[PDB]
Order: C-alpha cells, then structure tokens, then sequence
C-alpha cells in the first residue's frame, strides 16, 4: 500500500495520458481518417468532402 | 525552538538566494538593451551567492575557525579527485574525438568508401565542441555540453549495432548483420559514464502538464490556465 | 401492476445494487486479460516489449468502455418517454405561459371561462460552423462529484480536490503522524473494507477570528482527497430538535448512521458534537 | 483499581498502540503502565490546554513549545521527580511505587505511578498519619529543586 | 535525542561475547578488544556485526577510534540519537 | 441590463406556500427553465422566507424538501453555466 | 576572487535542490534488506521521540517530492505500463512469493559482499608491506567500512592501492564520493 | 449484509403503513459461560 | 555573538503562560527591552 | 489535536510558503545563457 | 488438445489466484457504480408516486430477504 501511495504521486499525467489521451484523441481519429480513405473511391466529393 | 529555527533560516536563505539570481537575470536582459541608469556596474552580475547570504557565511566561518583554535605526485597522490572546474569525462570525450577522426581518416582512405571519413569526421568535429564547452561545468554550456556529447554516442552505437558498417559488408548474408564492434562498445562506456556523473541539468524541458497533473493542485488560475491549453476552457471548475 | 412500470421509465425502478453487482462480475472477469495476452505473445528480438504493453492496457480498456457504451445505451428514454417529453414540452412551457401572460395581461371555473374566451375574443445542424466563418466530457478532468446514493426514491462527495500539500502544518504536528499515516496505509492495501469502525474526536480550539477556514474539515477533505475515497459530512446542531420533551433528531440520527453502513468504506464527518454532548 | 470489562479492553487497544510506538508487535506489561500514563497525562492536559490559555505542551514547535525542550529544563524535572520518589519511598505505610517517569506526552512535569490497596481503608478511612506523610511528599519535590 | 544507553550497553556485550566466545560476565564495561581474544582483522567483524544488530550505519573516523566496549557503545548510541534529524 | 442577460424574479411567498410536495417540482422546473434559457440571473426577494433554519414550523418533508431540492439543482450535478442566484435578505443569519 | 562585493575564505559553491528521494530512514546504506516493518534502533528511544518514522513515510510518499521525480517524458509513460502491470494487473500472491525469493537472493549477495570485503583489507594490509617496506601490516578500518558501504568511486580505490604500495601511508585515504544525480536528457527520459 | 437485509426489512414494513432480538447460547467457544466462573459471587 | 533573523514581537497567552512559568528573571527582562 | 495555526506567525509564512513551492514548479535554470552574452564584439 | 485445454486452465488459475479486492486501491477514473461515472440521473417524466413501492421489493427481490 505505501508502495502504491508512493507511485501514484509521482505518475500524475501518465495517468491521465493513458486513461483519457491515449485512444480517444490520439490513435482512434489516426486510424479513423485512414480507415476511411482506404475505401471510398478516389472522388472529390468522397474523399474529401464529405469527410 | 531550536528545530524551527534551523526551519525559518533554510527558508530565508533560500528565498534570498532565488532573489539575486531573478535580479541578475532581469539586469542582465535589461542592461542588454539600454535601459541601465549608467550608475549601474555590469561587473554585479559575476557575483553569484548573494551580499547578505555571503556576509552571513563569512561570519560564522570566521566564528568557527577562531573559536577551534582556542603520473604520480607522493604530495598528494589523489590530485585528479579534486574540483577543477570543469566535467570529469572531459578528456575522454577530446580522446574519442581524436581516435574517430583518426580511425575515420585511416579506413576510409586505406579502402576507397567515402562514408567512414565523413562519419569519423562529423564525430569528431561535434563531441570536440562538446568537450570544449565541458570545460566549466558549473554554467548553461557546461550542461549542453554533456547533452550533445550524449546524444552524439547514442546515435553512434545505435548505427553501429542496428544497420552496421558500408565498408563491413561481404556476399554472405549472416556474416554482413550488425553486431556490436569495438567503437559501439567504445561509445557505450562513454554514454554510461555521462550519465553516472552528472546529466541532471536543464531539468525543466519535459512535456508539458496534463490536466491529470493539476487536478489536486492549490491553485485556480494555474489549473485554468493548464485547462484551457489542452482545450477544456468550457468544463465547469465546481471546485 | 404491470402498467405502473410498463408507463414509467426503466431506471426508477431498478436498484443500484443490481448494476453494481453486474459491474463487479464484469469486472471480476476480464481483469486477467493483460497477464494471458503478455504471457501468450511473448513465448531485437524484444524490443516489441514496449509494444505489446501497450496493446494489453489499450485492448483491457476497451473491453470496458463496450460494457459502459452498451449499459449507458440501453437506458436512453425510448418512444413513450421522448414523445411525452417533446409534447409536454409544447404543452407546459410554450401554450402555459403565453397563457400566464394574457392572463395577468387581461387581469373557479368560471374565470377560466372568461379567460379561455376574452382571449379566444381578442387573438441544418451543420451550417452555424460555417455561418460563423464566412461572415466536453467534464468527467475526462473533473473527476469530483456531490451525489445522492442508495436511497433515491445522502449527499456523498466523491473524491475531492484535495491533498495533505493543502495543509503544511500536518507536517509539523508530531502527535498526528501516526494515526493518519495508519489510516492512509490501511486504505490504500485494500485492508480498511473489514476493519471494525472506529470513533475518533477532532478537537480543535475556540476560533472567532474574521477567517472563514476550519482546519477540521481541511484536514479531513485532504484525507479523503490523498486516497479517492468518497466522504459524508453533516453538522449535530440538526439533530438537537426537541419539542414537548421529545428528541425527534436523536433517532433521525441512528437512521443516518444505519445508512452510512450501507455505503463502505466510507469516511463519516459529525462536527460539533457537544450540541448533544453536553 | 477502579476498572470494569470496558475499561480493560480499551486498555488492551491503547496498550497495542503504545507498543506500536516504540517498534514492537507483541504487547508487554510496560506498554500497559505507559498506556495507563498516557490516559493520565492526556486527560490532565485536555483540561489544562483548552480554547486558548494553554502553556503546558513541550512538543509543538509554535511560539508555546519549544523543540527540544532546553536541557536545563530538564534537569529541573528530573530533580523535581527524583525528589517526590525518594520521599515517597523512605516514609513508612506510604503506597507503593510501579513506574516513575518525567516527560510524558513532552509535558513539562514527571508522573509517579503508585499502586495502593483497596482493602486496608475500604475507600472511605484517611488516618492522621496518612495525612501528615502526603504533605511531605507533596512539598519534597519544590524542597529538592 | 534521549537514548537509554543501558540497553546498548547490554546488547554490545551480548554481541562481543557471542561474537568471541567468551562469557558475558567476562567482558567488562571497559575491557579493551586485543585482550578479549580478538586481533585487527576481528575488530572490524564485530563491527560489522554491531551494524547489524543495530541496523545503522557507524560513522568510520570515530571507528578507527575504537578502544573500549564503553566507546562502541557510546558511538552507537550517538548514532542512534540522531536518527530523525 | 449592463451584463446584457435575460432577468428572471420571483419573490419568498409564492414558494413557501404549505400546499406539501409542490416546491419540489416548482424548483425543479424553474431551474430547468433557468439552464434552457441561460445565461440568466434570478433574483429572488426576501429569501430567508423560504431559507428558514430547521426545527421550524415543519416535519422536515416540505420546508427540508424544498431546500434540500434548491440544494440538489445548486450542486448536486451542476450545469448552471451562466446562471446566477441572486437572494435578498435582511437578516443573514436565520439561513440553514 | 570574481566576485565583486563579498568574498570569504572559502569559495562559494552554488547549491541546487536534490533529485533524488533520500534513503529511507530503515534502510543501511549496505546490501541487507530492512526488518521490514520495524527498525531495531526504534526500541532504544523513548515513545514520544519515534514520531520521525511515520514523519519520514509521510515526508517520501506525499509532502517532499523533488519535481524531478514528476517530470513528464517518453521514457516515464512506457515505465508506468510496467509498474501499473506490476500492481494492478498481477495478484498480491504471486507479488508475495517473488518478493520471499528476492529477499533471500539479496541476503546471500549481501553475506558474499562482506567475504569479499573481508578478503580485500587482507589483500591491502599485506600489500601495504610491500609498500612502506617495513613494519606495518595494518589496514585501516575507515577504508573497510566505506567500502562495505559503497562509498568510493573505482578511480579511488586504484589511487588508494598505487599510494599504498608506493609510500605506505595506510592513513591516507581518498576524499568521499560524491552522490549520483538523476539523468536527464529532455522530452526523451 | 445483515444491516442491509434488515434495513429493507423495517423499511418496508414502515413503509407500509418487534425488538424480539433472542440470541442463541453457544457452548463450544472458549469464551463459554461457565456456571461458576464468577467471582466474588 | 548563523541567518540572519527578525522576531515577530508578538505576545499570545499561551507565551505569556510559558514564559513567566518557565523562565529566569533575565528572559523577562529581554522580552521588556 | 490542531496547534491553531492562524494566531501564529512562524506557521503563517512558512505555511504560504510551503503552498505557493507546491503548486508548480518555478526553477528556471536555463535563463542565465544571458549571463554568457554580456560581451559581444557583434 | 490437452495443450489447448490447459492454457485455458492456466489462465483461469490465474484468475482464481486474485480471489477478491484485497490488495486494490481506490482509483478516481473508474467508480464502483456506472451510474456516477456515466452521468444517469432521472428526469421528470416517466415518475410515477407509488412507483418509489416497486423499487422497494425490487430491492427486496435481490438483497435476498424471501419476505418480499
Ligand atoms: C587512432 C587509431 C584509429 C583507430 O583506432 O580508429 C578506428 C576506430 C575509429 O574508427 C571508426 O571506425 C568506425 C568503423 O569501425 C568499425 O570498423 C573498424 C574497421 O573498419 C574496426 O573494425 C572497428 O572495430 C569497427 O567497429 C567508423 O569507420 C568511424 O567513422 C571511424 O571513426 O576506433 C576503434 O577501433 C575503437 C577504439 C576503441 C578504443 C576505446
Ligand atoms: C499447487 C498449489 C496451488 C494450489 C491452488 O489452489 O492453486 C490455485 C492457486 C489459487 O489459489 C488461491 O489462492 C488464494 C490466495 O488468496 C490470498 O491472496 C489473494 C491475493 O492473490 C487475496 O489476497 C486473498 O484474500 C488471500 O487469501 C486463496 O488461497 C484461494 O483459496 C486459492 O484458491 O493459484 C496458483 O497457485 C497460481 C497459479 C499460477 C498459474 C500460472
Ligand atoms: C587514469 C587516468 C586518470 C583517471 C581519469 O579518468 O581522470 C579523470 C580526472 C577527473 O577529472 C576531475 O574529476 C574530478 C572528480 O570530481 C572533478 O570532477 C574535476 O572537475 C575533474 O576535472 O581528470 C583528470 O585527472 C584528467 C586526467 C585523465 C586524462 C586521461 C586522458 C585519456
Ligand atoms: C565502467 C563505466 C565507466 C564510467 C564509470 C564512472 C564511475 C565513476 O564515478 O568514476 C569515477 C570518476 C568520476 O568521479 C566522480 O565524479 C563526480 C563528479 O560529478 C563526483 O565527484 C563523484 O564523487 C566522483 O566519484 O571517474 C573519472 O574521473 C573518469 C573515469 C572515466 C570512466 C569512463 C571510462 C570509459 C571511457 C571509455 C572511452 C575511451 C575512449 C578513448
Ligand atoms: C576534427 C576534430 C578533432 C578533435 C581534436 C581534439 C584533439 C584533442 C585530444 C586531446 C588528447 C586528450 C589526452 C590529453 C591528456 C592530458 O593532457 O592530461 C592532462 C593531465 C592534467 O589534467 C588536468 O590537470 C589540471 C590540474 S593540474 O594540471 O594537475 O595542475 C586540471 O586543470 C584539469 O582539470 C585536468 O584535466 O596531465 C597529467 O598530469 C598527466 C597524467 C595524465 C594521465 C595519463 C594521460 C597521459 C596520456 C596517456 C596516453
Ligand atoms: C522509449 C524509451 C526511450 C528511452 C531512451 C533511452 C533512455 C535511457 C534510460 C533512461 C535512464 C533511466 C532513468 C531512471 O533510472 O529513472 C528511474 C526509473 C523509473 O522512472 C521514474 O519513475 C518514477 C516513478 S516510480 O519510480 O516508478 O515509482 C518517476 O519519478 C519518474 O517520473 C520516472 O522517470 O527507474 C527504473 O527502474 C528504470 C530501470 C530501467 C532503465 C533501463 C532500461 C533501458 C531502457
Ligand atoms: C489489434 C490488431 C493489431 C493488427 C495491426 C493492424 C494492422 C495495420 C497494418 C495494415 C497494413 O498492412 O498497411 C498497409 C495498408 C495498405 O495496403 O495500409 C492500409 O491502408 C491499412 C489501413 C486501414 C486500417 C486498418 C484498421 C485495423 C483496425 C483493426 C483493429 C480493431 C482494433 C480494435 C481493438
């Protein structure tokens, strides 16, 4: 428990980098945006507009 | 008490100190452009510790030492355990320097590849100026000094022990593969020796804070300010 | 009968304890997904290490964001409750209030009558993102919440701002070293959930002074900050109710304590005792 | 002497305390003596130190209590002490004596444990000579200081 | 600060006896170490034997001062004082 | 006016009225109405007619009740961005 | 003397706030693991002076963290998967047992440490014959306890050997080494 | 669990709208109550 | 005759208790000056 | 316990102290490069 | 198919080795109740009087009390 209590003080923002920052607004939109210009023929009004 | 007291006066020293040193830097960017009342004299910014916190210093030294008296050198043979100046791994990172350009000049024209000269070169050219700003390691260069000397080993045993040699290659395919060779290992020891004697410095470069950092802290104007950078100024603060 | 729940909405009548206990098994389940997923990819070779560290903790949080999307999903008010909402909507607060207004304009049955007939007498979502160029999940970092559990048909707190850097002078107060710092050891190894309960007094010394701080509350706010805990707070001086020489409070007050055992662990305030100490 | 079922397991609680505080697990009979002091000497201060008044504490580091507790004012308390117990000792059908101690909850005054029979003056006999021998003890410690 | 140095005192001759092999009530409060059937290179394991009763650290200038059982455990008892501090 | 905001009022005696339960839903929908038509600032006159302490002349359902819902809307899952409550008293000491 | 208005004997040093959390209170600066709850010198002070245990807990888990032990890096975020796999993700069982065998290991390493330092004062009292020559087969007791405690740096202890097998001088020992601060680099570790 | 149980228990049965708490005299624990162990008596 | 230190010259009851319980003639006269 | 902190002085500034070093790191080492600036021939 | 069994069995040994909380800290982004951490609070309609009756013994159902 002291260990835990100890490590907890000093690890603030990984924290909430892994918990709130990681996935939400770093690698899902990433992988959103690819996975949709991957399909979605190569038009205008597809690739970029409606996007 | 006598327990708080010693509380009181690490507190006051302290502060005294911080004082002086945000003075000669405003001075110094102050009187860098001008605005100096010309009875001011640039030779106050040399003095480090502070007038009150050295006047304290002298006196109670002077107190103690009045009231206690109520190669090889056979001299002193622990002559380089003794505080030059300057960083300890200083000689060996103009040593290295030396030895790559040497090396680099030697195979790279006793074989016909131009990389190992220009690599060899580049090594030395840039932990030579490392080694001539670690020669006052009390200063800002001091400690950029060991950065890029750092930097520069790393990024050698790094080459070496992941894409290799141009000159080492031969037709076999498990024989030309990156293994760790003389001047990795070289560099590894030099890289490791940095970092055990002192690379704590410019400590202040890190990512910025998260808004998990100042969710506990004491202060509003802080967290608001951490809040409205990573793009949260419309959450309610109900703290 | 059946139509008192199947016209009322899907939460008022279910418990919380049923999705705490749905919730625990969930839990209790998955949380030996990172372990099997390391052990089983691992047997430069290694260094993926960093890499597979990664997808453990990102795929055992995904696991449990699809349970919370798929539990807050299936609680959305549907067709009965949305259509009442958007018609009652347009019956209370549009057609009423023009109504309040011709009638404290034109000024028990037949009133209304007058009323209902001097006046029949008388009388792109998306777009504004552009318009405004041509011409947040407050729980991701504020994590603080005032609540009201167990009994909805008690005003809990759950983890506040605080930490023991909001109060310096614990670091001087050698007699309170020892107490606290075995409370904070007990909490943080999981060890307070079967520990008897205690009782403790908080003296602190007569303060009139112009400043509106009380180190009590301080200190215990820091203490429920320091571990993310939740705490209960109430005054006595609401309980020394009496009349006709009966105590109402003094059984309102075993009433709140039997309900402060239903929410461990807990931390429990009770300030100015002596109001029925004396 | 005094004590009931209540008592005595309170007692082995602040007992378990005072034994943690001096870096052991298994109680001994001395924890139990320094509870029994510790109950004593946080009720006298309770009583003294109240809203404001207060300057008995020895321990706190605010502008009232100083530190370290200087050492000459320590020799006082230890004179003071050894004083009251060597009286208290040479006089004779006087109570017995189980702990003396000085400093107790860093307070500026010792504490004597005395240890008395309840069955040689059934709770209600005060004798003269009883009398007389408690004066003396009680002047000793100013006589010795 | 305030040491009981009658408990040191007690354990150090424990540990010097154990230590030799002589018997308690031989090794005398003031009884020096070369004459209690030890030589140099045994003055330093009871050394580290003390340290590791004690769990502290013995400050090595005033242990190459070390004459009598009285100043080990007068130097013990000075290290502990000033433990918190 | 200065602030540029829509001015919403009440006063202490239309909510302190003793038909029982019914501030409970007054509060609710006034609040509702303040959020959904926010910013705003209510000014409510003689407050301490309902912001009596306890042990009044109640049985702690409906004068407790009314408050405590004050309360819930004030605190309990706060989203008054721009709302301001602003309560006029005389006698600032009778408030629970 | 640089520096303009005062200048005392001795010349100033600047002094920069520490790294690194001290020492425990429990631990001995050697190999050995603690008692692991309780400290053997907590039983020789008085009741009302042991307060700087749990003041020593309070001060390296919550009040006194240096502000480089909270610095956000790329290294640190890759080093908080480890440690919350370690406390959160493993049972306290497992946790358990492995900490029995690390304790054990370390209490074998410490008791080779000790041979080997017992070793090396014979080895430095029969070279310092050499040396001086003459009489003295002594070692000194400040050099055998510093290095039970590591506190010389290899460069000393070469200067120490060389100084003894030329001139004797037993007496004659390296300065002290000085503490490691903690590395830094920038956003990188 | 118990207080819970017993809470919606009374709550209930309030809401609707005895102290009957016999215990059961256990033998085999050693804090048994003997017949006489009292003292003084 | 180590920091330099100024006092806060202020007087509360529980120093007064302290001072005229525990110390000499010559602290109070410091306290007059 | 509590030691009444707001009538005292000593507890008063090291107190503010104590919080103000607390809430954010304040050091900044790596503004005296203008120190190393004070004579340039450009 | 002994292999593939056993790894199953394996992981839920694991499991088992946990057997609890004992040793889990409280943690401030994730609540014991989903309710706090998703922000569910009921509304206005949708509330019948008596229906506060049901919720009773639904409590009553899984507190276990067989009175109900
Ligand atoms: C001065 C003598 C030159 C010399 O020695 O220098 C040779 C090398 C330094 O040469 C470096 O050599 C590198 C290539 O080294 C590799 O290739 C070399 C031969 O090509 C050797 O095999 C060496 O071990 C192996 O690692 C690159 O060419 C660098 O540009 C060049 O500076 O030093 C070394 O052997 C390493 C020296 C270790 C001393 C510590
Ligand atoms: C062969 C011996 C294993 C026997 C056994 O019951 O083997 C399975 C054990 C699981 O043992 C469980 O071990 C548990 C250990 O719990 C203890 O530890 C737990 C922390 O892990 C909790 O703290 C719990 O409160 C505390 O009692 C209890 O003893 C359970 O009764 C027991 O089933 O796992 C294992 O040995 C670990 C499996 C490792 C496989 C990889
Ligand atoms: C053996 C050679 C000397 C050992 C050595 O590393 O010296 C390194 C020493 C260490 O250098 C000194 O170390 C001290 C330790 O605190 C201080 O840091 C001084 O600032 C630093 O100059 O420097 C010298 O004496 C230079 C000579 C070594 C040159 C070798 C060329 C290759
Ligand atoms: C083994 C890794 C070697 C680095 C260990 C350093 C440990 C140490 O303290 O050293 C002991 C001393 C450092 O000295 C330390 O200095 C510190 C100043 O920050 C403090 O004063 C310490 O107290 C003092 O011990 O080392 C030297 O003086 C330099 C030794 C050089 C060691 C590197 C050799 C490898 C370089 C190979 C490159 C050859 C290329 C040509
Ligand atoms: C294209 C880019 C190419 C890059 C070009 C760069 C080339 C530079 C190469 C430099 C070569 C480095 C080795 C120099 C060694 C040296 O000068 O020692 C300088 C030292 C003094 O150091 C000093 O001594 C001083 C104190 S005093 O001298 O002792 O008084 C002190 O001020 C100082 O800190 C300390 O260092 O001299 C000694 O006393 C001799 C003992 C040194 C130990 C062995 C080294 C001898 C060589 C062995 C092979
Ligand atoms: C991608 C990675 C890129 C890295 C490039 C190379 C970096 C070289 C390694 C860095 C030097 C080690 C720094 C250090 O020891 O910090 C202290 C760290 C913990 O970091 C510390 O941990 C502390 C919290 S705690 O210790 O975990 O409780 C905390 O104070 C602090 O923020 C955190 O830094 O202690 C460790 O245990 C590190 C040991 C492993 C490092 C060697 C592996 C090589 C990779
Ligand atoms: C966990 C699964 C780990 C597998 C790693 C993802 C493969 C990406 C490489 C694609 C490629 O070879 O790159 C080449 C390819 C071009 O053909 O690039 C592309 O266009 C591909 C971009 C399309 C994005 C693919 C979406 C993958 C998401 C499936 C994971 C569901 C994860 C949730 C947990």
């Amino acid at each position: 428990g002291e260990r835990i209590w100890a490590w907890r003080n000093r690890s603030e923002n990984e924290r909430w980098f892994w918990e709130v920052f990681a996935w939400d607004r770093l690698i899902f939109p990433i992988l959103v945006i690819v996975a949709w210009e991957y399909l979605v023929p190569n038009h205008l009004v597809w690739a970029v507009l409606a996007p | 008490g006598d327990r708080m007291s010693r509380r009181l006066e690490d507190i006051n020293k302290a502060e005294r100190q911080r004082v002086w040193d945000a003075m000669r830097v405003a001075a110094a960017h102050r009187y860098a452009s001008g605005q100096m009342p010309a009875w001011f004299d640039p030779e106050w910014l040399q003095q480090e510790e502070a007038p009150l916190n050295a006047m304290d210093r002298m006196r109670g030294e002077q107190r103690r030492i009045e009231e206690q008296q109520q190669w090889w050198r056979e001299d002193d043979p622990y002559w380089p355990l003794r505080d030059w100046g300057d960083h300890p791994m200083r000689w060996w990172t103009l040593a290295f320097a030396a030895i790559m350009a040497a090396g680099g000049l030697a195979t790279s024209v006793a074989t016909g590849y131009v990389e190992p000269v220009q690599a060899g070169l580049g090594a030395g050219a840039l932990l030579a100026l490392a080694g001539a700003a670690m020669s006052d390691a009390r200063c800002v260069p001091g400690a950029l000094g060991v950065k890029l000397a750092w930097a520069v080993c790393a990024l050698i045993v790094l080459k070496e022990v992941s894409v290799g040699w141009q000159h080492k290659r031969k037709r076999r395919l498990a024989a030309s593969a990156p293994r760790l060779e003389l001047t990795g290992l070289a560099a590894a020891a030099l890289c490791a020796g940095y970092m055990l004697t002192d690379m704590s410095g410019m400590g202040e470069v890190a990512l910025p804070p998260n808004p998990g950092a100042v969710f506990k802290s004491p202060d509003v104007a802080y967290r608001a300010s951490v809040w409205q950078k990573w793009g949260y100024g419309q959450v309610q603060m109900r703290v | 009968g059946f139509l008192v729940e199947w016209s009322s909405d899907f939460i008022t009548i279910i418990p919380e304890n049923v999705d705490i206990y749905i919730w625990n098994v969930f839990s209790k389940i998955y949380r030996t997904i990172p372990l099997s997923f390391i052990s089983t990819t691992l047997g430069q070779k290694m260094v993926a290490f960093p890499i597979l560290l990664s997808l453990s903790h990102l795929l055992h949080r995904r696991i449990l964001y699809l349970f919370d999307t798929l539990f807050s999903t299936i609680t959305q008010p549907d067709t009965d409750l949305i259509a009442r909402q958007e018609k009652g909507t347009l019956f209370w607060d549009i057609w009423a209030d023009f109504l309040v207004t011709a009638a404290d304009y034109y000024n028990e049955q037949n009133s209304l009558i007058e009323n209902i007939s001097n006046d029949f007498d008388n009388l792109n979502k998306i777009k504004p993102y552009f318009e405004a160029y041509f011409s947040l999940n407050r729980w991701s970092v504020n994590q603080f919440i005032t609540y009201q559990s167990w009994h909805s048909h008690l005003f809990i707190d759950y983890h506040p701002p605080k930490t023991f850097s909001h109060i310096p002078a614990l670091k001087y107060n050698s007699i309170l070293q020892q107490p606290i710092g075995s409370l904070v050891c007990q909490i943080y190894s999981g060890l307070f959930n079967k520990q008897i309960s205690k009782n403790i007094l908080l003296v602190n010394p007569k303060t009139t002074s112009n400043n509106l701080v009380d180190y009590n509350v301080l200190l215990i706010q820091a203490l429920a900050g320091e571990t993310e805990m939740k705490i209960i707070t109430d005054n006595a001086q609401r309980y020394a109710l009496v009349n006709r020489g009966f105590a109402i409070g003094i059984k309102l007050l075993r009433e709140v304590f039997d309900a402060i055992a239903l929410n461990t662990p807990c931390i429990f305030l009770l300030e100015d005792i002596h109001a029925i100490g004396e | 002497a005094g004590f009931t079922g209540a008592d005595v397991m309170g007692l082995m609680a602040r007992a378990a305390r005072m034994a943690a505080r001096q870096g052991r697990h298994a109680i001994t009979e001395d924890d139990i003596y320094a509870a029994m002091e510790n109950k004593t000497m946080e009720a006298t201060l309770e009583a003294s130190t109240a809203g404001d008044g207060g300057g008995l504490v020895g321990g706190e580091g605010v502008e009232g209590s100083p530190d370290p507790i200087p050492p000459q004012l320590r020799r006082a308390v230890s004179v003071y002490e050894a004083g009251k117990a060597l009286l208290a000792y040479i006089t004779p059908d006087y109570e017995e004596i189980a702990r003396v101690s000085v400093c107790p909850l860093n307070v500026l005054t010792g504490f004597t444990l005395f240890v008395e029979d309840e069955d040689k003056n059934v709770n209600a006999i005060l004798t003269r000579s009883e009398l007389e021998g408690r004066m003396v003890v009680h002047l000793a410690g100013r006589c010795a200081e | 600060a305030a040491v009981d140095k009658a408990k040191v005192l007690e354990d150090v001759r424990s540990i010097i006896s154990t230590q030799l092999g002589t018997e308690l009530e031989k090794v005398a409060p003031e009884a020096k170490f070369v004459d209690l059937g030890a030589d140099s290179l045994d003055t330093v394991e009871i050394m580290m034997a003390l340290e590791e009763k004690f769990e502290i650290a013995l400050e090595e200038e005033g242990a190459e001062k070390i004459a009598t059982v009285q100043d080990a455990a007068d130097m013990i008892a000075a290290q502990i004082a000033a433990k918190g501090n | 006016a200065e602030g540029g905001v829509r001015m919403f009022t009440c006063s202490g005696t239309d909510f302190y009225d003793v038909y029982s339960g019914v501030g409970a839903r007054r509060v609710r929908e006034t609040f509702d109405r303040l959020r959904n038509a926010a910013p705003a600032i209510l000014f409510i006159d003689e407050f301490d007619a309902m912001g009596a302490a306890r042990g009044a002349q109640a049985s702690g359902d409906e004068s407790a009740s009314i408050i405590n819902e004050l309360l819930v809307q004030m605190d309990g899952f706060e989203d008054n961005r721009g709302i301001v409550v602003l309560g006029a008293t005389n006698r600032p000491g009778a408030i629970d | 003397t640089s520096a303009p208005f005062i200048s005392p004997m001795t010349p100033y040093v600047p002094e920069e706030e520490p790294t690194r959390t001290p020492p425990s209170i429990k631990d001995t600066g050697t190999l050995r693991p603690a008692s692991e709850w309780y400290p053997q010198w907590m039983q020789y002070r008085r009741r009302e002076d042991n307060y700087v245990f749990w003041q020593d807990k309070f001060m390296r888990c919550s009040t006194d963290i240096p502000w480089a032990e909270k610095r956000w890096t790329l290294f640190s975020t890759v080093w908080y998967l480890v440690q919350q796999l370690r406390f959160v993700g493993t049972p306290p069982a497992l946790r358990y047992v492995a900490f029995l065998g690390w304790r054990a290991l370390m209490f074998q390493v410490y008791a080779a440490h000790k041979a080997l330092v017992l070793w090396q004062c014979k080895l430095d009292a029969g070279l310092a014959r050499i040396g001086s020559g003459g009489a003295t087969a002594t070692f000194s007791k400040t050099m055998a306890l510093r290095r039970l405690h590591w506190r010389n740096s290899p460069l000393a202890e070469a200067l120490y050997a060389l100084n003894l097998y030329k001139t004797g001088r037993v007496h004659l020992l390296p300065p002290v080494a000085k503490p490691i601060p903690r590395p830094t680099f920038f956003w990188l570790f | 669990k118990f207080r819970r149980q017993e809470f919606i228990r009374y709550r209930r049965e309030m809401l609707h709208v005895t102290p009957a708490r016999e215990v059961r005299i256990d033998t085999g624990s050693p804090d048994f109550i003997k017949w006489d162990d009292i003292n003084g008596i | 005759q180590d920091i330099t230190i100024f006092g806060n010259d202020f007087l509360n009851l529980k120093t007064i208790n302290y001072l005229s319980l525990y110390n000499s003639k010559n602290k109070i006269l410091l306290q007059l000056m | 316990c509590l030691p009444n902190i707001h009538t005292s002085n000593i507890l008063n500034f090291t107190k503010n102290y104590e919080i103000f070093k607390s809430a954010k790191d304040t050091s900044n080492f790596g503004k005296k490069i203008i120190l190393n600036e004070m004579q340039n021939l450009t | 198919a002994a292999v593939a069994a056993g790894w199953h069995l394996a992981s839920f040994a694991l499991n088992l080795a946990f057997w609890g909380v004992e040793g889990m800290p409280p943690d401030r982004y994730w609540p014991t109740s989903p309710r706090i951490r998703l922000q569910i609070r009921p509304g206005r309609y949708g509330n019948m009087d008596g229906g506060q009756r049901v919720y009773m013994d639904y409590l009553a159902r899984s507190e276990g009390v067989p009175l109900n």
